[PDB]
């Protein structure tokens, strides 16, 4: 992604600007979010993947070449972004109930 | 038509086009290296800072004044060619604003390249009401693309369709205009320009399904409307047909990164004939051009240094 | 939804999508974080290691039990992050849950 990223500058120094301008809001830029309900122990909590459609082309015919190869990262970005957003807020929740649960073990083993 | 002035000073300027061995030795001279090494040439009396971005605008101001300048004397037949260069900065220009203009971007964002109208004649046209007011702001100076635009009003004023017809109809224009003027050195340039255009178009939009013609632009040679349609439905051998033709290159390469760059030295070697006709337009293409290539190969190799990257990524990407 | 990382890198995500933000105009980014709850509709919010996705408690005092976007490494350019990659997966592991 990044390969395009500042090759894409080849002399769209400031072009990026004129393209994002020129081509952008042409694939869902914003909202999707759809909040799930999963095992939420104590005082409830909700995670949530947020997923709509988001890269490909949308200027209108080829205009320049850097242009659509490097939204086509976007592409490759977005989506994969997707992802660690999404498992790694599930890990960490996961987390602590594991050790909210080993908590109550503690007390009730040696305390109760 | 004048080549007394333009021709004297066309061969002092290519004086200081670097030396090969520069460009070998900013790849190895560090983001440091580099702000000493652009600083120490001719383009270093506009750093103006030292970084990356300041790398950037020192070009933007050092190409501004020795290219921006040919359209700005008279109108000879290379200040005509040179106008289609401007034109080209413009265009991109053009596009921004129409996008701009009917989804609530302000002015301010787009940032105006070397143009053939003045920068307050821009914001004017920004100002100047609907696609009609701001093609009419730029009939006033002489512009082919004014009318060009102002036809394709009447057919329609959907902003999709008019950004589609913008590129379409410019270059449509540009062609026959170009075809004038009546000597082969620059009808070759652009007729070369013309197949790798319908070249990249294809590429690109592979699979949007239409008809070769549904996105043809004329001036063919060895690129044409069959070869467009075979590969922009899908498939590569159009890529063996340009053998036996000077764009021999395809015929062992395949993807667009590599497409571009064999491209881009083909036109490169094309401009380098021009030494042979400096009373021709020979001369005019091969030095104007170059400067923009050095221009792309001092920028890329800042970039380099900036980010560290690794060489061998990115020495090819300058060399032919 | 929404990032950000320097504007000189930040162009790219200025293409599809990502209405981004510059990302040196704070070294603290909570004027940032307030702002991108103003509007809320940007379920993500990531950011480069130029900060460092361990002090959230930013969030913990605007969102306060509103769970909004947890903040997701970047990193501000590949150069190397495969070293700390298997790294900040071990990291974590062991002052979570528990130490080895």
């Amino acid at each position: 992604a990044k390969e395009a990223y500042a090759a894409l500058l080849l002399a769209q120094a400031f072009d990026g600007p004129e393209v994002v301008a020129g081509a952008a809001l042409g694939v869902p830029p914003l909202e999707g979010v759809e909040a799930e309900v999963e095992n939420v122990w104590g005082s409830k909590v909700p995670r949530l993947k947020a997923t709509f459609p988001d890269g490909a082309l949308l200027s209108p015919v080829g205009t320049p070449a850097y242009t659509l190869e490097a939204s086509r990262a976007f592409r490759r970005y977005a989506e994969a972004l997707i992802r660690v957003a999404n498992t790694e807020t599930r890990l960490k929740k996961i987390g602590e109930e594991i050790k909210k649960t080993t908590r109550r073990v503690n007390a009730l083993e040696q305390v109760v | 038509d004048d080549f007394a002035y333009l021709n004297a000073r066309v061969r002092v300027r290519r004086g200081t086009l670097l030396k090969e061995s520069f460009f070998q030795e900013a790849l190895d001279l560090s983001f440091a290296d580099f702000l000493r090494l652009l600083s120490e040439t001719v383009y270093g009396g506009e750093l103006a800072g030292q970084g990356l971005p300041d790398v950037d605008r020192a070009v933007l101001r050092t190409q501004a004044k020795l290219v921006g300048d040919l359209p700005r004397l008279v109108t000879g037949e290379a200040r005509e060619a040179v106008r289609l260069l401007l034109l080209r900065n413009d265009l991109h220009n053009l596009q921004a604003l129409l996008r701009a203009k009917a989804t609530g971007r302000p002015f301010e964002e787009v940032l105006l390249l070397p143009g053939t109208l003045r920068e307050e004649v821009w914001r004017q046209a920004y100002e100047a009401q609907d696609p009609a007011g701001m093609a009419q702001v730029l009939a006033v100076p002489g512009h082919p693309l004014a009318r060009a635009l102002r036809a394709v009003l009447r057919e329609t004023q959907d902003l999709a369709r008019v950004e589609a017809l913008l590129a379409k109809r410019f270059f449509e224009d540009v062609a026959k205009a170009a075809k004038g003027l009546d000597q082969p050195a620059l009808r070759d340039y652009l007729a070369l320009e013309v197949d790798a255009e319908n070249l990249r178009t294809a590429f690109k939009l592979q699979g949007s399904g239409l008809a070769p013609d549904a996105f043809f632009l004329k001036g063919g040679r060895f690129v044409d409307r069959v070869r467009f349609a075979r590969l922009m439905e899908g498939d590569y051998a159009v890529l063996d047909e340009l053998s036996g033709t000077p764009f021999s290159g395809l015929s062992g390469v395949r993807d667009l990164k590599a497409l571009e760059r064999g491209l881009r030295c083909v036109l490169l070697k094309e401009a380098k004939k021009g030494v042979q006709d400096p009373l021709g337009v020979g001369l005019v293409l091969a030095y104007v051009k170059e400067r923009e290539w050095e221009a792309v190969r001092l920028r890329l190799l800042a970039r380099r240094a900036y980010f560290g990257l690794p060489r061998a990524q990115v020495e090819e990407e300058v060399v032919c | 939804m929404a990032v950000i990382a320097d504007p000189e890198t930040a162009q790219g995500f200025r293409l599809a999508g990502l209405e981004g933000y510059g990302a040196s105009s704070a070294e603290e980014a909570q004027s940032l974080l307030e702002t991108l709850v103003e509007r809320g509709g940007y379920a993500l919010v990531a950011v480069d290691e130029a900060l460092l996705p361990d002090p959230e408690r930013a969030v913990e005092r605007l969102m306060r039990g509103r769970d909004l976007p947890v903040l997701l490494p970047i990193a501000g350019l590949k150069e190397a992050f495969q070293g700390h990659d298997v790294e900040g997966y071990m990291r974590e592991l062991v002052r979570k849950t528990i130490g080895f």
